């Protein structure tokens, strides 16, 4: 006798993205040598953590100065669907997976002459009020000052402070406010700074994380 | 980079590059930007049936003009260009008597102005540019790069690998590095800056190996 | 955390600074050779098609991302959809041979025919982009034929990446994009 | 290494499976990535 | 029970080109004992290493002196489709192949009379200018020159110089110039050798390799 | 190098006699036993067939190769695509044979039908040439016979050659001989 | 040996799936090729 098997029904189907390998026709092959070759990259990840690239506030990436004192320079939602990402390279990877958790990274690099002087406060206002319009009231909230000098850069992190342990990089019809809140960018005081610009871009924090790839798009 | 004396008013972090026969010295560098590795693949491979060889002497510098950046010019304005371009002397002399070759470069672009303009320039070297779009400029800072911005530094210094789907090219119809500049934050000028900045560029063609000896004329 | 902002080098700060507290990561899905190991299917026009995965979409997945690369190697895998014989001819074959049999030619079995093909260009890798635009002739994984061919796919195994290329995503018209996700049936 | 999970080895040799590739003689962003700057350059108080 | 399978699918197609092996029949079967007949060989490749075959000029293998001085005996291109290698074995074997590497080697067996004497020389153009017509100017690539004497044969071997690790053995239409190059080889001078045969013949050379088989013919 | 040409002996230089380095080289794919082990298509006439392989077609790679040498051994592997039954009978056979079942028969499962059949002729080797033309009748691998023989092909196990003979190209109309081959889309 | 890349050993017996060859009593353009003269037969300046 041979070895009697079962073909179980519901078993064997294609599927586009089975763990399996197909079998091969043309073998003994060799490659020419690639050793060494420069820039390789392993995870994008990590790109993402290297690169920051810039967010965008009506067809630019920096904001400016309107005039001294109190002053609301910027304030976005915390989604990577944010119309202040999408030309930035964090949310053109995001928008291949589901959910994501993690620390995101704001930069910002202030470009004023030498005579030009600015103190600016960043916070990140969660979800459950309104985010405020002045410093004050968003002083109450994971916050941060600092002013310009010799380091023209200034980097903070953005918290992953959510109900859930991930979230979506999606953004649903039904939410009329970004679920994760929003960060609003001030400026407290300058002199001689009005017209400057403070261009900002973001990376990847340590922490961040992408899962559950997904194929949304035209075609 | 760093100086010493103390402090001061004026600028520090000196750095004299040197490549053959001629130096740079710059006394306000914000150090020097690595490619996308430190040193390059094998430069003798079975392409070459090893009859491969590397000049010296076209590791020097040679100079070349890019623009004015003027404060009209404002965010995304952009100038490319492909390395080598035109080149002459020693290094193009090889261009014309050797079939194949390679190199890598060591760039410094300089917009010399003054510290009391606000605006910044971003300049990057890239591998097979070909035509970037507008959204696309905002990614442009995963190419090899490096900030001007006046109240900071006067020069920008990247040094980068050859690169390539071959070991060894024809320059004579591709060339894979394209070094861009663009303006990010448009120049400002307000009391004393400088009215225009002119922009050049330090090159010196790094490790440059050639192969397969032409016939010639002249 | 101040930086000198111009050098280019590297920063990544961490909740620590102010008081958080930095967690684990498990990236597996954001990894290079996993993403791209995966099928796509490409747009065939005739009952013979030359195998070239720039032919993904630029906005599906892998060709989404293989395109944030500029250059990169890999072996391929082929699910194809046809009628007749299939046969496959590697890079740089004369396209006359598609008409010959002892090639690797595969007989029907529907629906879809399986097979796994060696990287077979003769660079030391390809590109995605190139300036000396038109992608030349070499860049390719050899040319498939069969008297018909309703679909083709293909999968990138072993996949390796060099020099990161940018990726957007779509331009929101107003503050964030909205849109309609897997929800459960209302009821 | 990719999307890839049998536990048990393939049937036909690596030989045949894939192509094989040659040497002449860990990468790049990773290691550049992890050279990032995390302190905070200037002095801490409280 | 029996053991339960997955037949999948896209699995089991025939395959002209399968490295499996089908199920046997007649079995128990003895051949007649075939120990040590002459002239085995074992990869195509060797024969084309040791047996060097003609080239060819219009009809015939050798080259003939036109007249004494500076002239330029043959050029031609380094492609194994050639219309020079044609009639050759290197090039009948290449046919199967889509890519090459490697060094070729061609052989000039001086066939003149004893009062004949001669000087040659033979150059390989690589791509990226015109063919010389004249040695001066071929003079600068790699070259060799000889004269005649008691050794009636001269080897030379034309070295693999290419962009990529591998070339096509094939030719494309779009390909104006061959795209390896030229080897021309001329005659410097002579002396009572006009009329005299060169005849050509080329061998494969050490590193010289051949791959990725195919069937592209009439049937 | 000078040498006496008339010898006959070998000779072989290299790259290194002006500076150059010979490199390394894996002809795996001119290794014969390999090259002839794939199945090429034989013109079945009738529906009974007597297996020879010098009637592969003489510019296909396998009949080709075969012919660039003068003797040659091998074991057969066949793959027919046929109707009803199969019956194959071993070299020597009375052709009255092919009727019987009891012989070597297999029954239909379509589309193909594979075997693996045993050299079988009563020579230590077989040839490709002969001079003592029209090859003699021992010089087969059996016969094959079914009410239907739409196709055949054939493959070469354990391929032995022996004295090489030439093999031809084509004769270029120009200088060299172009044509089409295979590139990716244009788009 | 040929086109054959299966890593388990055939179902079969050998003796079934092929021929037993016999014998009574390496070769050839393999030990031919390499005896190949590759020096110069001349005498070398430089």
């Amino acid at each position: 006798g041979i070895f009697p098997v079962a073909c179980s029904d519901g078993y064997g189907n294609m599927v586009t993205t089975d763990p399996k390998t197909a079998d091969p026709a043309y073998g003994k092959v060799y490659n020419p040598p690639r050793t060494a070759l420069p820039g390789r990259f392993t995870n994008y990840l990590d790109v993402a953590e290297a690169c920051p690239t810039f967010l965008m506030f009506e067809n630019v990436p920096y904001v400016s100065t309107r005039t001294d004192g109190q002053r609301l320079l910027a304030k976005f939602d915390v989604s990577l669907a944010a119309k202040h990402m999408s030309n930035t390279y964090l949310a053109g990877l995001a928008q291949y997976y589901t959910q994501y958790t993690g620390t995101i990274n704001l930069h910002f690099m202030f470009t004023g002459p030498t005579d030009a002087k600015a103190r600016y406060m960043v916070a990140y206002v969660p979800p459950g009020m309104d985010a405020p319009d002045n410093p004050e009231e968003a002083a109450h909230c994971i916050h941060a000052e600092w002013d310009t000098g010799l380091n023209s850069k200034f980097t903070f992190s953005i918290p992953y402070i959510s109900a859930a342990d991930y979230t979506y990089t999606a953004s649903h019809e039904a939410e009329t406010t970004c679920v994760q809140g929003w960060v609003c960018v001030y400026q407290i005081t300058h002199g001689k700074a009005d017209a400057d610009a403070l261009v900002v871009s973001a990376s990847a924090g340590k922490d961040f994380e992408l899962r559950l790839p997904v194929d949304a798009r035209q075609q | 980079d760093k100086k010493t004396e103390e402090t001061t008013l004026l600028e520090d972090r000196i750095l004299t590059t040197r490549n053959g026969h001629t130096t740079s010295t710059t006394q306000s560098s914000v150090g020097v930007t690595f490619g996308y590795a430190t040193a390059e693949d094998s430069t003798s491979g079975p392409n070459t049936s090893a009859l491969e060889t590397r000049v010296h002497q076209a590791e020097r510098f040679f100079k070349m003009a890019l623009f004015d950046w003027v404060p009209s010019q404002n965010f995304g304005h952009m100038h490319k260009v492909v390395l080598p371009h035109e080149p002459k002397g020693v290094y193009g002399g090889l261009v014309k008597s050797y079939a194949y070759m390679r190199n890598g470069w060591d760039v410094e672009v300089t917009a010399v102005g003054n510290q009391f303009n606000g605006g910044c320039l971003l300049v990057a070297l890239v591998p097979e540019m070909g035509d970037i779009s507008d959204r696309e400029k905002y990614q442009l800072t995963l190419y090899p790069h490096q900030f001007i911005n006046p109240r900071t530094n006067m020069t920008a210094h990247i040094t980068v690998p050859y690169v390539g789907v071959n070991r060894y090219d024809q320059y004579k119809q591709h060339r894979p590095w394209t070094l861009v500049v663009m303006v990010v934050a448009p120049l400002t000028t307000n009391t004393a800056g400088a009215q225009q900045i002119k922009v050049y560029a330090n090159i010196a063609p790094t490790n440059v190996h050639v192969a397969g000896e032409l016939p010639s004329k002249e | 955390t101040t930086t000198t902002g111009e050098s280019a080098d590297p920063v990544t700060t961490t909740v620590e600074n102010y008081g958080g507290e930095t967690q684990v990561q498990r990236r597996h899905h954001t990894d290079v050779a996993f993403v791209l190991d995966r099928f796509v299917k490409v747009t065939v026009s005739d009952n013979q098609h030359t195998l070239d995965v720039m032919q993904a979409h630029k906005d599906n997945i892998v060709g989404a991302l293989l395109r944030a690369a500029t250059y990169y190697f890999s072996d391929l895998e082929i699910a194809v959809t046809h009628t007749g014989k299939l046969t496959w001819v590697p890079n740089g074959a004369p396209v006359s041979a598609l008409n010959n049999t002892t090639n690797p030619t595969a007989y029907h079995k529907g629906p879809v025919t399986r097979l796994a093909l060696p990287y077979t260009a003769p660079h030391r890798v390809l590109a995605t982009a190139y300036t000396g635009a038109h992608l030349p002739t070499s860049f390719n994984f050899g040319a498939v034929k069969a008297e018909t061919i309703t679909e083709l796919l293909v999968r990138m195994k072993r996949a390796e990446l060099y020099c990161p290329r940018p990726i957007l995503p779509i331009q929101p018209t107003g503050d964030r994009h909205k849109q309609p996700l897997v929800a459960p049936a209302k009821q | 290494s990719g999307n890839t999970g049998s536990i048990i080895n393939n049937y036909y040799m690596q030989q045949y499976q894939n192509s094989m590739d040659t040497q002449l003689g860990n990468d790049w962003f990773s290691k550049l990535a992890s050279s990032a700057f995390s302190g905070l350059f200037g002095a801490l108080l409280a």
